């Protein structure tokens, strides 16, 4: 629980000593929080790019498999 | 209560603590997730029988 | 079994005789060393023969099972 | 009639005609080329950071110099590996499978392409000498069955009944040829004529 | 017995006064402890009863006839090593007093023997991590026993750092498996052998490969073995391999159940590189211990081929090879410790500095051994020819049995490469023999009164004074004749290795 | 690491440059070049040069040698035989 | 005295000297060197096994 | 960023900085054990976590003593 | 005979995910340190346990 | 806003620019504190407190060794780095924080169902001790053995006598 007590102390001293390094680090931190909160989808699309290029089953890959089974099963009944 | 079951942030963001042979395999190697995706696909394929 | 233990004692004589050459002493120096060396390897030789006699008994019992296992395969 | 030469080749599974869907050579070479250039270039700029962090420590500097790559090696290595992957897959598609000759050609050409880039200040004949040596090693690697014979090993054959577990019997004669790891007491004389041919003591004199 | 007697020795060593004689006598008590440990272990553990595999201590440990043989081998080799610190190796105080100046030498050995013997028995991931730390920590403490030596401490720092990285890799592998399955016992994990990620066990093997000095992690072991005292290098270069390789065999026995050929290829890649480095690495070296470090790397590659093939022929190959290689390792280091007595003394170019820890440090310090002691020189030649693989020495059958298992499993490339590796490494094995003998005739009639042995006095000038002490001479004689004359009993010894089972049964 | 990397040509070359920055009669300095005659240094100038040559090579002349030095070549001989690199911290070497 | 020496003792001696000189530069006590090699080997776990022969070709390039 | 070994720049240029990296790396294993054990409601994982912490502290002391004696060896003249 | 004996000993029977040796003699969970009766998810009856797979001793 | 992300962002910045050995002994403490707090608030408060009890004692012993070995080397030395290369490196690192690629395991939330069968209700430390001192008592006694070896090991390394 000690980070809750120390965080105000470390953050202000971080801005005092290195205001530009702190603003850049804090600015990038807020930007990703805006991406998650406002559903910009920038971090998700990067994740979807990494999985596609590294051979992982993507979200679209798993949904394509379902659609292939769905069309296969329907014809099996019709 | 419904909650996520993700690993701690310090585990997946610390510059040093996130590096290990098995963590790199889990993050960059698709060998594990290819096998486990087969199990999930069998669930929907086997519905018709 | 005397013939086998005779060779083991003769191996122990060779071990002592080779040691004398290592230490650069005449091979007649301290003749009791050959008697000590001969008995030490007769003791090892007697235990060695018990080990090998046990091994042949165990090998036969395992081979009988292995032959039954092979007969099933050859069909 | 064809010459009857010995055929010292380890057993391999032979794909039936109509099988062997080919592998996309450009696509496979693209992954090797891009992935290698990213790593080699990325590890290069990672080591420059280690240089800047410390340059007054001889211990760190000595170790960094061993792993340091020149500019022509940072370009030549991905190109040689990419050409290798492309030519290995391209020749494999041509021959309906991978052969030691195909790997010898792919490795020597890939080596010579890379050597002419990051070994510019050496005689041309020197680069060809290394390329022939490099190509022979990979051709030997394929000839020996890569890292393991796999399903063509004797242990695999022994588990499939294609070994010699049951022994031999001369009364049994087989029209079809024996397995690679199988030995027999007596053979059809037609098989000997197929192997050796007639002549110097087979059938005729 | 080991644990109980260690506690008494720990307390007793701190009670009595400090003297070289008392430390030497305390070392002899350590010799008696290991002998009683062997007698007690033999009295209760037999190959026929342990064939099935018996669980102990809430299934934390699992002893079978394959594990039991290695435990007895470890105890026997540890007996031979303690004779070095419990008796005179040279007989001259300037050299021998080093082995008696550290009272905790025997205590650390008994600490490590416990870790060595328990490691092949591990049946749980929690106890696997605990024991591999117990073995590693004792090795670090033994590497630093001579704390007034700059090189000995520097080696222990290198050993600690590299061995801690490997341990973290080993721990990280077990944590990943526990995360996958939620299970800690090996036999429970075997029930899910088809569903856990098998490469999580390759990470476990990678940490074990670091601790045996396999390539590409060979650099630290070559450095450490050369910098450590010859008495320390004798132990640390052999003992960890007896236990870890046995554990690797058991792990690879479980891995082969699922038959993952991708995992077999990565290990084959490490074996191939280690053969290349082990053979070409030793060609341009001047230190004998650096040369033997590459020899160790090469012989480990040979054994790992038998471990990789992992069949019925592999049990016989690995068991026989590990026994005969340990004896050859013990025999060579025993001779190297002895023959420091034939070193010339000054009364200079290159400013060569020789220390008391490693009096024999360069290959050319073995010069004229054929003249100084022909019987010892031949004993060293027989051992070196065994490493070469000259039949009918023990080293020939080791390579022959390894090749059988390797070729039976389809490892055509590795079988050819090792035989090429054997030919390449023969070049630096022959260089030892060239130094020993090749200048015999052009130097036979020379006056050499400047040797270390000449500093010793004479008792009466009417007695016969042996030049080498009794115990160390008998051990060298015994091991050399075993290496030479193994053809007599080879058939009986290999029939015994047939009975050593690892869940073969039928 | 802890060994000299000095050659006779480098030590002479560095010695000449350090001696060139002084007020010497001639700039043509070789091994046989004497300090009193060729360069023209009195008691104090010579010891200024010796300390200057000390700082350049990180060596310290002993009192016996310094009082008895005559030629430039003697300095080059002294530096080659006595130079040692300074010990580094426990981290500079192993890391 | 020609090609059978190049493909023989004299040729292999030059090859051995070149290779052994490279390997002698890789044995030195340095924490950073062995840590880099240990971490580099982790890529064998990450990489798919089909890439082994490309790593083998890359390693022979580095020998040069 | 991990595959280009970015962690090699984050480790400091002293021998003690290597010790800290080892402690942090091992601490990553324990956090992963605690996380899995808590989700599964399994006390065997927490017993494992406790063992890792004690053992990791043992090697920290053993490594420190080696580094302590290494520094003493350099300061060996001790004419005082 | 020598050739026949080596053929028997050196043959390695195949292992897969369907047949291999697991050294567990009894089912766990008959007793717990506390709260042995949990969610009643332990459906194994230790009063009527079927015989286990006894290991084979080839020398017996 | 998960403020632990910002804390690790600052820590990664200071690990790249750290120069002397005192800053490294501060990176360690700057690492244990995020671990302790996150364990306290998410997974295990018992092990959050065990970390504090054990690691702090190790940290101070680590700090006191820095005093005896500090050797003037890195106060006056120079580093180059570059602010742009530091921040770009941290940006690329921050892009990929998915240690696992099972999207369903990372996205779909789960629950557990409570039951009243456990009427003997005690802390996790009592169960850990119950098993550690009864079933895994061998593990405890080996750990005691390893702690004894360290005591002997530290003396035979450091003590001149
Ligand atoms: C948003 C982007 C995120 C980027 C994340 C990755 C970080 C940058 C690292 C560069 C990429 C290399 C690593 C890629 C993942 C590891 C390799 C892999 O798993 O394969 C992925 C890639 C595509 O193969 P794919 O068929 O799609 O995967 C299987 C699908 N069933 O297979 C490949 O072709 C990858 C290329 C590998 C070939 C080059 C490497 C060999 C030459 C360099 C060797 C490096 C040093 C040697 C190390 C070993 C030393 C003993
Ligand atoms: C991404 C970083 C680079 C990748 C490094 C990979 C490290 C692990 C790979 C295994 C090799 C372990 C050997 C030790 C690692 C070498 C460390 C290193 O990379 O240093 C390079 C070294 C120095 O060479 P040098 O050119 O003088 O220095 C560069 C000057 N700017 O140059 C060398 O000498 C390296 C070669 C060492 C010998 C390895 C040979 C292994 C066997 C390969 C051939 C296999 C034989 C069978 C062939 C038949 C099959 C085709
Ligand atoms: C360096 C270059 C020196 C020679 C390189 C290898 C030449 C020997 C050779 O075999 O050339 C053949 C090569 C392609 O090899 P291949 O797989 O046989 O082609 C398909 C046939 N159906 O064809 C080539 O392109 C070469
Ligand atoms: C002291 C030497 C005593 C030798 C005892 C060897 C031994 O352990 O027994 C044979 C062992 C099988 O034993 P087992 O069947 O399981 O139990 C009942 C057997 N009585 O089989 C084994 O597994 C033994 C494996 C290790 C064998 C090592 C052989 C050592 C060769 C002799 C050492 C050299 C002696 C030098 C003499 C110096 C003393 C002066
Ligand atoms: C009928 C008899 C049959 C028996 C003969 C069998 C041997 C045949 C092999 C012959 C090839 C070796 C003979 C020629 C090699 C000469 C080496 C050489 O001269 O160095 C070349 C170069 C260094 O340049 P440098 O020598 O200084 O000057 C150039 C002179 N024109 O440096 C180089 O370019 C050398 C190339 C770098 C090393 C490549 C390593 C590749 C892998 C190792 C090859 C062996 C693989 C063994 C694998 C298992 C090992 C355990
Ligand atoms: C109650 C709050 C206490 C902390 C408030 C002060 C905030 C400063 C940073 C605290 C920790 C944040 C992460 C820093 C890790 C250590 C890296 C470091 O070297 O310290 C940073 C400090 C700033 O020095 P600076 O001039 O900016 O950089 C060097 C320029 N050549 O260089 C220094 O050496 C000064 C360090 C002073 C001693 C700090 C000891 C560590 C205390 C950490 C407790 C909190 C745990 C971390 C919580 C934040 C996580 C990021
Ligand atoms: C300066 C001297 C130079 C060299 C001179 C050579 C002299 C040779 C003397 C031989 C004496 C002799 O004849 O020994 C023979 C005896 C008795 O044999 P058995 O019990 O009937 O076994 C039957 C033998 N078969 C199978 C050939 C029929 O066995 C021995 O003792 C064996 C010798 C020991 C060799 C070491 C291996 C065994 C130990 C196992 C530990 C792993
Ligand atoms: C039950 C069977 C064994 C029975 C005997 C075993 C114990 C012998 C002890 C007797 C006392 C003694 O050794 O006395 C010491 C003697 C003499 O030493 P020296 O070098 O001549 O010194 C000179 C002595 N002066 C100055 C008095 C002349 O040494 C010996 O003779 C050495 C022979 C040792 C035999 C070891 C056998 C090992 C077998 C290993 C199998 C694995
Ligand atoms: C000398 C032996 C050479 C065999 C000839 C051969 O293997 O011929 C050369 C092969 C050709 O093989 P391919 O064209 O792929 O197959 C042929 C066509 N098939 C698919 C119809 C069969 O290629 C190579 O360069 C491989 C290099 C082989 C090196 C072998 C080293 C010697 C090992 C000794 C084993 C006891
Ligand atoms: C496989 C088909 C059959 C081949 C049989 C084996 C022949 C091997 C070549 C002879 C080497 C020799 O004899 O090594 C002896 C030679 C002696 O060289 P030197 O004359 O003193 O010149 C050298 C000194 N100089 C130039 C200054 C005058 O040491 C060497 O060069 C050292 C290199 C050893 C490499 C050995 C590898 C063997 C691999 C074999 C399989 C490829």
């Amino acid at each position: 629980p000690y980070l809750v007590a120390f965080r105000p102390a470390v953050l202000v001293f971080f801005f005092i000593r290195q205001p530009i390094g702190a603003g850049l680090l804090a600015g990038g931190f807020l930007f990703w929080q805006a991406d998650r909160h406002f559903n910009f989808g920038i971090r998700d699309n990067i994740h979807n790019f990494k999985q596609t290029i590294l051979g992982f089953p993507t979200q679209a890959s798993k949904w394509e498999t379902f659609k292939q089974v769905d069309a296969q099963k329907r014809a099996q009944l019709v | 209560p419904y909650s996520n079951t993700r690993r701690p942030w310090v585990l997946r963001r610390h510059i040093i603590m996130k590096n290990s042979p098995t963590k790199w395999a889990r993050k960059y190697s698709s060998r594990r997730d290819e096998r486990e995706q087969e199990i999930k696909d069998d669930y929907i394929r086997g519905m018709g029988e | 079994m005397i013939a086998s233990l005779a060779g083991w004692g003769l191996f122990g004589v060779t071990v002592r005789a080779y040691q004398q050459g290592i230490r650069k002493v005449p091979f007649s120096y301290y003749p009791l060393g050959y008697v000590y060396s001969a008995l030490g390897w007769v003791a090892f030789g007697y235990g060695f023969n018990l080990w090998t006699e046990r091994n042949d008994k165990l090998l036969e019992k395992r081979v009988e099972k292995l032959k039954e296992s092979r007969n099933l395969r050859l069909s | 009639e064809q010459f009857h030469l010995p055929q010292p080749f380890w057993p391999t599974t032979k794909t039936k005609e109509g099988e062997y869907v080919p592998k996309d050579s450009i696509r496979e070479a693209s992954k090797v080329f891009i992935g290698s250039g990213v790593l080699l270039g990325g590890m290069h700029f990672r080591r420059l950071m280690q240089y800047k962090k410390g340059s007054a420590r001889p211990g760190l500097a000595k170790y960094l110099n061993l792993f340091s790559l020149s500019k022509s090696q940072l370009i030549g290595f991905p190109v040689a590996l990419g050409a290798f992957s492309f030519l290995s897959h391209s020749f494999a598609n041509l021959q309906e499978g991978q052969t030691a000759t195909g790997e010898f050609a792919a490795s020597s050409i890939a080596s010579l392409i890379g050597l002419s880039i990051f070994r510019t200040k050496k005689p041309l004949s020197s680069n060809v000498a290394i390329a022939v040596g490099m190509g022979s090693l990979f051709g030997f690697l394929t000839w020996a069955g890569n890292f393991n014979l796999g399903d063509n090993s004797y242990r695999a054959a022994l588990e499939a009944g294609n070994g010699n577990e049951g022994g031999f019997d001369n009364k049994v004669i087989k029209t079809e040829r024996q397995g690679f790891w199988e030995g027999v007491y007596r053979r059809p004389l037609s098989q000997t004529v197929e192997d050796l041919g007639e002549g110097r003591g087979i059938i005729t004199q | 017995m080991l644990f109980t007697s260690l506690l008494l020795i720990i307390v007793y060593g701190s009670l009595v006064n400090k003297s070289h004689l008392l430390t030497k006598l305390i070392n002899r008590l350590g010799l008696i402890i290991i002998i009683y440990t062997l007698l007690i272990h033999l009295n209760i553990n037999t190959l026929e009863n342990l064939s099935i595999g018996i669980n102990m201590f809430n299934n934390l440990l699992l002893i079978n006839s394959f594990n039991n043989t290695i435990i007895e081998l470890i105890l026997i080799i540890c007996i031979l090593y303690v004779l070095l610190i419990s008796f005179n190796i040279t007989g001259l105080s300037i050299i021998d007093n080093l082995n008696y100046s550290k009272r905790t030498f025997i205590v650390i050995v008994l600490f490590n023997i416990i870790g060595l013997t328990l490691l092949p028995l591990v049946n749980d991931i929690m106890i696997l991590f605990i024991i591999i730390e117990l073995q590693s920590y004792s090795l670090y403490l033994l590497t630093a026993i001579f704390n007034e030596s700059h090189n000995s401490t520097k080696s222990a720092l290198y050993y600690f750092i590299v061995g801690s990285i490997a341990s973290f890799i080993i721990l990280d592998a077990t944590v990943s498996i526990y995360d996958d399955l939620g299970l800690t016992n090996i036999q429970y994990i075997l029930m899910y052998i088809d569903k856990l990620e098998i490469f999580d066990l390759l990470c476990l093997l990678f940490g074990l490969f670091i601790k045996i000095g396999l390539a590409p992690f060979y650099s630290y072991s070559i450095t450490i073995y050369s910098l450590s005292p010859t008495i320390i290098t004798n132990y640390i270069s052999l003992m960890p391999k007896l236990s870890i390789l046995t554990l690797i065999y058991i792990i690879m026995h479980y891995i082969n159940i699922v038959n993952n050929t991708d995992l077999n290829y990565v290990i084959s890649f490490l074996i191939l590189i280690s053969m290349f480095i082990g053979s070409f690495g030793g060609l341009n070296v001047i230190r004998i211990k650096t040369l033997l470090a590459y020899s160790s790397l090469l012989n480990v590659s040979y054994m790992l081929l038998a471990i990789l093939s992992n069949s019925n022929e592999s049990i016989i190959a690995y068991i026989y090879y590990i026994i005969q290689y340990s004896l050859t390792h013990i025999n060579i280091f025993s001779i190297i410790l002895v023959i420091s007595i034939y070193l010339p003394i000054m009364n200079n170019m290159l400013n060569v500095m020789i220390t008391k820890y490693s009096p024999i440090e360069y290959i050319n310090q073995l010069k004229n051994l054929f003249i100084n002691n022909i019987f010892i020189a031949i004993a060293l030649c027989i051992s070196i020819f065994s490493l070469i693989g000259i039949p009918p020495l023990t080293g020939f059958y080791g390579k022959y049995l390894v090749l059988i298992s390797g070729l039976n499993n389809g490892y055509v490339l590795l079988s050819i490469v090792l035989i090429i590796a054997s030919s390449i490494s023969t070049v630096y094995y022959a260089t030892i023999l060239k130094v020993l003998s090749f200048d015999t005739l052009s130097f036979k009639d020379i006056i050499s009164n400047n040797l270390i042995i000449n500093t010793s006095p004479e008792n009466n000038n009417n007695e016969i004074k042996p030049e080498i002490s009794n115990v160390i001479s008998y051990v060298i004689s015994s091991l050399t004749l075993i290496i030479l004359l193994i053809i007599i009993q080879y058939e009986n010894i290999v029939k015994g290795a047939y009975l050593v089972l690892l869940y073969n049964w039928v | 690491q802890s060994a000299s990397t000095l050659t006779k040509e480098d030590v002479l070359t560095r010695s000449v440059s350090v001696l060139r920055g002084f007020e010497v009669k001639t700039k043509d300095i070789d091994l046989q070049t004497t300090f009193v005659q060729d360069l023209g240094m009195d008691s104090l100038d010579l010891n200024d040069a010796l300390v200057a040559l000390e700082e350049e090579f990180d060596v310290v002349f002993d009192d016996k040698t310094a009082n008895e030095i005559k030629t430039v070549g003697e300095v080059v001989d002294f530096v080659l035989a006595n130079y040692l690199p300074t010990e580094q911290s426990i981290n500079h070497t192993i890391r | 005295r020609g090609i059978l020496q190049l493909f023989g003792p004299l040729g292999l001696w030059k090859l051995s000297t070149f290779i052994s000189s490279k390997l002698n530069k890789l044995v030195f006590l340095n924490i950073g060197f062995i840590l880099e090699i240990i971490v580099l080997s982790w890529l064998l776990i990450v990489f798919k096994v089909s890439l082994l022969k490309y790593i083998l070709l890359l390693i022979i390039f580095i020998i040069l | 960023m991990d595959l280009i070994l970015l962690m090699l720049v984050a480790v400091g240029l002293n021998i003690i900085d290597i010790y800290i990296m080892i402690e942090i790396l091992i601490m990553g294993c324990t956090v992963n054990t605690i996380y899995s054990a808590s989700l599964d409601n399994d006390m065997i994982g927490l017993i494992y976590s406790l063992i890792q912490i004690i053992i990791a502290g043992v090697e920290s002391a053993i490594g420190l003593s080696i580094l302590v004696n290494y520094n003493r060896i350099r300061n060996s003249e001790e004419i005082e | 005979s020598t050739a026949d004996l080596y053929g028997l000993i050196s043959f390695t029977p195949k292992r897969d995910i369907h047949h291999y040796v697991i050294r567990v003699d009894e089912v766990p969970g008959k007793h717990f340190p506390t709260n042995t009766t949990g969610n009643f998810g332990n459906t194994v009856d230790f009063e009527n346990l079927e015989p286990r797979r006894k290991p084979i001793n080839p020398y017996l | 806003m998960n403020l632990e992300i910002l804390d690790l962002s600052i820590l990664g910045f200071y690990s790249l620019i750290s120069s002397n050995s005192f800053e490294s002994i501060a990176i360690l403490v700057a690492t244990i504190m995020p671990v302790i707090t996150e364990l306290w608030y998410n997974y295990s408060q018992l092990f959050a407190l065990l970390y504090t009890l054990i690691y702090v004692g190790a940290v101070v012993i680590l700090f006191v060794f820095i005093l005896s070995v500090i050797n003037e080397k890195e106060e006056y030395e120079y580093e180059y780095s570059g602010l742009f290369i530091l921040i770009l490196v941290l940006l690329l690192d921050d892009l990929d924080d998915n240690e696992s690629n099972d999207n369903d395991y990372n996205n779909v939330y789960i629950t557990d169902y409570a039951d009243w069968f456990n009427n003997y209700n005690e802390s996790d430390l009592s169960v850990i001790g119950n098993l550690l001192f009864t079933e895994y008592a061998l593990l405890l006694l080996i750990i005691s053995f390893i702690l004894l070896m360290s005591i002997i090991g530290l003396i035979l390394i450091v003590k001149k006598d």
